[PDB]
């Protein structure tokens, strides 16, 4: 009546509860995104660099550890 | 390809159907149908749903076997461009009708759906889709995250 | 171009490799962020954003591999030998105690499947620890990692 034919009103809630279900669906795919690129990606950003550091290191120890061989004889 | 309906789409014309059969006799009249037609996105004028009932009716009456329901939904199913579902989210985010999706009109989307996320998670989650950099989310920036190229 | 390392070259190969998704030739702005994140790099959204269209000469506001080469190459050749020790040597000191423990030396062996001998490790403190701790401070690593 005061919210249309009865037909009508079906009509409105399904699209109210659909319109929930998008903003849901969509909201939660940002946030996926957003995390995977800010938390996911980044750690392993960080993992490479400090990996790589670290070896850069390591070939320094080794080149060093020839020098102090070569050091004697 | 996608030449067949999926399941969650079935399902969406059972249900679009159902809500609308009222003396549930798998039939539905003309104001019936027009209902149906519009919770699927599928409006039609008058004469046009009135040519469709009329297409497919063997016996003269203004109703539509469910069967039948079934295929020319489905086929309009299968032809939705995927963008306006993205496109008509984008206007559920933006509330106030600026075109751009505020800070303020996605932590009302967060607390309609009952998350909980501080207004930093907030701002973060617009910052990394920001690209021209007012702070706020356009049309095309959403399209973007809801993409995969 | 060729004045880099070859350990550089495959640097800058894996980290594109890392977040090249789509196997395609190439990354979009936010594989780029986290790319030359990797390589120890953090630009402002602003620039990352002008660094992608001085390169696009396409308009599909991607970057390319042969441009993201030649650009990483020039940071990498650019980069302060002596930051990168510095940030190295708070990587290998995990307990932050300011000086690198025969312990610490083993773990990082132990990640990068590496393998240091006792003999190898005396060799180095014996060579290089200055104090008489037997451990190895940011100087005497500093020493051990530019060449002299």
């Amino acid at each position: 009546g005061p919210l249309g034919s009865k037909l009508n009103d079906i009509l409105h809630v399904y699209e109210k509860s659909k319109e929930r279900e998008l903003q849901s669906q969509l909201f939660n795919a940002w946030r996926n995104r957003f995390c995977f690129y800010t938390e996911e990606c980044n750690i392993q950003a960080i993992s490479k660099r400090n990996y790589q550091l670290e070896k850069m290191v390591l070939k320094k120890f080794r080149e060093r550890l020839l020098e102090i061989v070569k050091s004697e004889e | 390809l996608n030449s067949e309906l999926l399941e969650e789409q079935k399902q969406e014309i059972y249900e679009a159907f159902s809500l609308f059969d009222m003396n549930n006799d798998g039939f539905l009249d003309y104001h019936e149908l027009k209902v149906a037609m519009k919770a699927l996105g599928f409006e039609l004028p008058k004469r046009e749903i009135l040519d469709l009932i009329d297409e497919y009716d063997s016996e003269g009456r203004h109703l539509m076997k469910y069967d039948d329901f079934y295929i020319v939904m489905g086929e309009k199913i299968l032809k939705r461009d995927p963008l306006d579902e993205i496109k008509r989210a984008f206007q559920l985010f933006d509330d106030d009708h600026t075109g751009k999706i505020s800070i303020k009109n996605l932590r009302r989307v967060a607390k309609e759906l009952g998350e909980t996320l501080t207004d930093e998670e907030l701002r973060a989650m617009i910052e990394e889709f920001d690209l021209d950099g007012d702070g706020e989310i356009n049309e095309n920036e959403f399209i973007a995250i809801c993409t995969d190229s």
